[PDB]
RNA sequence: CUGGGGGGAGUAUGGUCGCAAGGCUGAAACUUAAAGGAA
């Protein structure tokens, strides 16, 4: 078993293990996680 | 009432498309919708009837009442994260399914449990984790599974697994459908963490060797 | 170069903002665009136009639109005006000397409310972006930033230091503890937006999208989580649109309270709230017919405690309001509407009857405006100015005073001109009508009904003025002469297409007409000869201009570019792309080949016709610039726009290892300082209490970052990286190793941050003593010997404590899996079928190998 | 229902007669809009 992505859609699950919920993330971390996902797509 | 319309006998009345209704067991020659504006809709099979309710505005009030509930008891979890009292914070973050806040309530309750002084959290928190049902404990072990894959966040996961194991019934935990693909996933992580902490405590005895050299010094 | 600048701006009285009222009825501070103007309601003369000290158009004016004023707010007693603008900045002025005292940028979008609090020295500000910031005025500092809303702050209400309560452009109302600056209680007020908020101390009132006005009971001394602010019932209004300002008063002389809800459209609903005596003596009357049903009726309160009142209407759409009161028969309410006009109404009320079928305005300040956008501007020789509107408000302003001295009523009028002697105005309207006015006498010399079959679009005089040209959307142009002061239609040229601009040359030579069919045609006036056809603009084509030498024409259009044409052969010269929306008008200078073009994107632009540069990019308007007019001689140019404005333009580094070493030295210095303080306390409590040490004050950086020294050292030990950790621990000498051992010895007494950093403490400590083992076992001190023993016991106890539950969980989880297996795995006794079953049911993973 | 050049398979062409390339379109007298293409 390895930590993939979330089986929901209001959730963000990093491969670290730290599952974050989109309703609980503030807008700063929403923008930051969106840019980080853009980096991991762009590579 | 202007433009959407009811049709019959797929096995069911269907409105215009959306909202396949309950229907019947067999076929149908029936629609009477013609009370006041568009009130009670009688729809009849060979024998069985339905008297369909009213203007469909009842659901929206119920639909608009949940969002208000969820945004109310989202601003109780932030107050609990502020002022402590981690038990209702725990069960309410379990109800909202907020995972990193769940990790925060378990981690800071565990840290203060290490601070002060059979029981591994405060006793009201581990009875609150004792009284939770199958869906909540299976999602709790889904995310104990994915917390256990770290070497940092593994201790919180191991102690939550420990209190589940010593506060629930083991046959119940086996019979919950889904909890044999989780425990197979995070037995070998516990095995490698056991080997790592055992290696760490076996290389911990250079302190004892340094003490016996420092005693042979004089 | 002799550049341009802005002399004065006018034409606006009330713009896209609120209004504050000051007592002497009284005066009124309101917004013009980007500057605030004060007016006395009594007469209405402009007694102040407080503006920025820099003229827009100067050398240091920056290359964007100026910040439109969006919220006025006034501190009455200490005489301040806090005004806030469209970019987010807040300027606080003293109204005595009219200078800027405070600049308070802070925000990121436009701001929506201000409020002074504790009457002086504190200002709270809410903005389009969902933040709400508290500012001190004795420190010039944003104190706090309350940050949990989602869309845009629509209102708030604060009391001093403890409770604020805001409501925003999502559906949410929030209550803020201003000691911790964390939001305490959040509700969904209305299902769409939430536009209103007012409160007289017991009851709170909010409104949302459509007529549903909600009463709330805030109980400030509550202790439950949900229940500091509860909802007590809804009611209805007569307007189905956005009620967007609610405000309360307590009239004296008995004690009574009134609140208004202004609406989007045209209407302010006023309400009297009643008093507790008629609450008590009205409860029984709806409690008649005598109790579950009666309790449901008594619960279903709003119409009970609130009483509607005289619903004040207006002619136009309502933008802001505020009132004053005496006697409860002088509810005197000032009101700024959208089409620029303020109105001072006042409703009387004899404490039972409102004494009128409809309220009465006592004043109206509307003379210096237009109520619509000025579709055509014009100028005299140099003295007067002509503004043409849609309601009919032709106005003849003057340049030297900026006051309309003469005004008439025409209709939807889109183009106009003067007459060459002055004191006479020709004009054409949207429908088939033309009109003539003057300056000394009354309005109408004559109108010509059926001047054209359809919408007129552009007219032009000849340079002597006796003969004018009218081109209209009935696909015709017509010529008119002046017979003696009346209009003589004599000839008419019908085209195939809707002519929408005309012009003659300034020397009676050419007639250039711009058709809807993407082209212009140049005719000879003396023959109707069809000299030229200029083509290739690619959208319908607006204003033309002919140069003073009658050699060079300009051609503007909705293609966002103006074309320069040489009129001798009809050959193009440039096609320069300006103005990213649409160039509405373009005009030469008097004597030069320089020209101006004003456009539909709130900018006028100064060009030359020789190098075809842009000389200047003037940036004072806020919205679509509909017209501009140049002086006949001298060359100052006026421009008039959609924001009801008319404005003049005239001429002028350690690393890891040493970071850990300095952190270790200050941390262990603080630690043994406190331990010496504790030994002093025990000795001066176990001996003759006559003396002790005075005080060890804690470290500057430790109280600055709010950390115990174990936490400070622990996070810098965290912040070094794993690649240079074995170097950071190898650089430090043995004295720092000994105080590192003191740090570890102290940190495994606080068992909270021992267990959260166990493998880091183990890795660092074991590398440290493994590297320094030769010197450590040669140190002779029983203090360090007891130290090593204590660290050994506590560290190994923590490690065996975590692997105890690790081993417990291994055996328990494999018991759970194994009892599930022996409950319902399968039935094979034969070993070959068993092993093939397990091979088919195993976990597979596919790997990329190399052969 | 009479009228006929000269073998088959190829190859070359500084001759004669043709057909054919360019290069973002709009878009030139205009370094110019919208939109489209391409990458």
């Amino acid at each position: 078993y390895n930590v993939g992505k979330a089986e929901k859609d209001g959730e963000i699950r990093l491969k670290n293990g730290v599952a974050m919920s989109k309703e609980e993330l503030t807008r700063e971390d929403k923008n930051r996680l969106r840019r980080a996902l853009k980096r991991k797509r762009s590579k | 009432n202007k433009q959407k319309q009811l049709i019959s006998c797929g096995a069911d009345g269907l409105i215009k498309c959306l909202k396949t209704l309950d229907g019947h067991n067999n076929r149908l020659w029936a629609l009477s919708t013609m009370n006041d504006g568009d009130m009670i809709v009688s729809a009849d099979a060979d024998g069985v009837f339905q008297f369909w309710k009213d203007c469909t505005e009842q659901e929206i009030e119920e639909e608009q009442e949940k969002a208000k509930l969820q945004v109310e008891q989202e601003q109780s979890l932030q107050n609990y994260m502020s002022k402590g009292d981690w038990t209702n914070a725990f069960l309410l973050a379990m109800t909202l399914d907020h995972p990193m806040r769940l990790f925060n309530v378990l981690k800071r309750a565990l840290g203060e449990s290490r601070s002060r002084q059979e029981v591994i959290f405060n006793e009201e928190l581990d009875q609150a984790i004792s009284i939770l049902n199958d869906e909540q404990l299976i999602l709790l072990m889904k995310r104990c599974r994915d917390w256990n894959t770290n070497a940092k966040t593994h201790t919180i996961a191991q102690r939550t697994i420990r209190c589940i194991l010593m506060h629930h019934n083991i046959a119940k935990l086996s019979e919950i459908p889904g909890m044999v693909k989780i425990v197979d996933a995070i037995i070998p992580y516990t095995q490698r963490h056991f080997t790592r902490v055992d290696n760490l405590v076996e290389q911990s005895y250079i302190l004892d060797y340094a003490l016996v050299e420092m005693d042979k010094l004089f | 170069y002799q550049r341009f600048e802005q002399a004065a701006a006018f034409g606006v009285i009330a713009s896209n903002a609120n209004c504050v009222w000051i007592p002497a009825p009284g005066q009124l501070i309101t917004s013009a665009l980007e500057d605030v103007n004060i007016w006395d309601i009594k007469t209405g003369d402009l007694v102040s136009k407080l503006s920025d000290g820099l003229p827009p158009g100067a050398s240091d004016a920056r290359g964007a639109k100026p910040a439109e004023c969006t919220y006025l707010e006034a501190h009455k007693d200490t005489d301040l005006l806090a005004v806030g603008y469209a970019d987010g900045v807040i300027k606080v002025w003293d109204l005595m000397s009219k200078t800027v005292l405070l600049n308070f940028n802070g925000h990121k979008a436009a701001i929506t409310l201000l409020q002074f609090d504790g009457t002086g020295t504190r200002l709270i500000s809410g903005s389009k972006d969902s933040n709400i910031i508290v500012w001190d005025l004795v420190g010039e500092v944003g104190l706090y930033k309350l940050r949990s809303h989602k869309d845009s702050i629509t209102g708030f209400w604060c009391q001093g230091e403890d409770w604020l309560i805001s409501t925003s452009k999502d559906g949410m109302i929030k209550l803020w503890d201003l000691k911790t600056h964390q939001c305490i209680e959040t509700h969904i007020a209305h299902t769409g937006e939430c536009w209103g908020l007012a409160v007289k101390d017991d009851l709170l009132i909010t409104t949302g999208t459509d007529s549903q006005v909600k009463i709330w009971k805030l109980d400030i001394e509550n202790d439950k989580m949900g229940g500091k602010l509860t909802e007590m019932g809804i009611f209805e209004k007569q307007s189905k649109q956005r009620g967007l300002k609610i405000e309360f008063i307590t009239n004296s002389s008995d004690k009574t309270s009134f609140f208004y809800i202004q609406n989007a459209d045209k209407t302010i609903e006023t309400f009297r709230i009643r008093k507790e005596e008629e609450i008590a003596r009205g409860l029984k009357k709806r409690e008649k017919r005598l109790l579950t049903e009666e309790e449901i009726a008594k619960s279903i309160y709003s119409s009970f405690i609130l009483h509607p009142f005289q619903t004040i209407r207006s002619l136009y759409k309502i933008k802001s309001a505020s009132w004053t009161t005496v006697s409860s028969s002088k509810l005197e309410l000032v009101l700024t509407t959208s089409s620029n006009t303020i109105e001072y109404y006042s409703i009387p009320y004899e404490k039972r009857d409102p004494t009128s079928p409809a309220p009465l305005k006592t004043h109206t300040i509307e003379l210096q405006g237009q109520r619509t956008d000025v579709r055509s501007i014009d100028i005299s020789d140099d003295n007067k100015l002509l503004a043409t509107a849609s309601n009919g408000s032709l106005k003849i302003w003057n340049i030297k005073t900026h006051k309309c001295i003469r005004t008439f009523e025409c209709g939807y009028a889109l183009t106009c001109k003067f007459l060459p002697g002055g004191l006479l105005v020709i004009l054409g309207t949207r429908n088939g009508e033309l009109q003539l006015f003057d300056l000394a006498s009354s309005s109408l010399l004559d109108t010509i009904e059926d001047a054209h079959d359809a919408a007129i679009w552009s007219l032009d005089l000849t340079s002597d003025g006796k003969r004018l040209v009218t081109g209209s959307a009935d696909k015709t142009v017509k010529f008119w002469d002046f017979k003696v002061l009346k209009l003589h239609h004599d000839t008419t040229l019908e085209l195939t297409d809707d002519i929408l601009c005309v012009r003659v040359s300034p020397d009676d030579r050419y007639l250039a007409i711009s058709l809807l069919d993407n082209t212009v045609k140049v005719f000879f006036l003396d023959s109707m000869k069809f000299y030229l056809s200029l083509y290739g603009h690619k959208l319908p084509v607006l204003s033309i201009d002919i140069s003073f030498d009658s050699k060079m024409i300009i051609t503007s259009s909705a293609d966002k570019n103006i074309k320069i044409w040489g009129l001798d052969f009809g050959d193009c010269h440039k096609s320069l792309f300006a103005h990213q929306d649409s160039i509405m008008n373009v005009k030469f200078l008097p004597q030069s080949h320089n020209f101006f073009s004003c456009s539909k994107d709130a900018v006028v632009k100064y060009w030359d016709g020789e190098k075809f540069e842009c000389i200047q990019k003037l940036y004072a308007h806020q919205s679509e610039v509909w017209a501009l007019a140049v002086a006949t001689d001298g060359g100052f140019v006026v421009s008039s726009s959609h924001d009801h404005s008319i404005r003049i333009w005239e001429e002028t580094s350690l690393k890891a290892g040493e970071r850990l070493m300095e952190a270790l030295d200050l941390g262990i210095a603080e630690i043994e300082g406190l331990e010496a303080y504790n030994r002093d306390m025990k000795l001066w409590q176990r001996k003759k209490l006559g003396e002790a040490p005075i005080k060890p004050q804690g470290n500057a950086v430790l109280i600055a970052v709010n950390k115990t020294p174990e936490q400070y050292i622990m996070d810098t030990l965290l912040r070094i990286r794993m690649s240079q950790l074995e170097d950071a621990l190898m650089v430090m000498p043995f004295s720092y190793v000994l105080k590192f051992l003191k740090f570890i010895d102290t940190v495994m007494q606080n068992k909270t941050l021992l267990h959260s950093h166990l493998p880091l403490i183990c890795k660092n400590l074991f590398f440290i003593i493994k590297f320094n083992h030769k010197e450590l076992v040669s140190q002779k001190n029983e203090e360090l010997k007891l130290q090593i023993n204590r660290v050994k016991t506590e560290l190994r106890s923590a490690l065996k404590s975590t692997e105890d539950d690790l081993g417990f969980n291994v055996q328990g989880l494999k018991f759970v899996k194994q009892q599930w297996n022996l409950r319902h795995n399968y039935e094979f006794v034969d070993e070959y079928d068993q092993q093939e079953k397990e091979s088919n049911s195993a976990r597979k993973r596919v790997f990329g190998t190399v052969i």
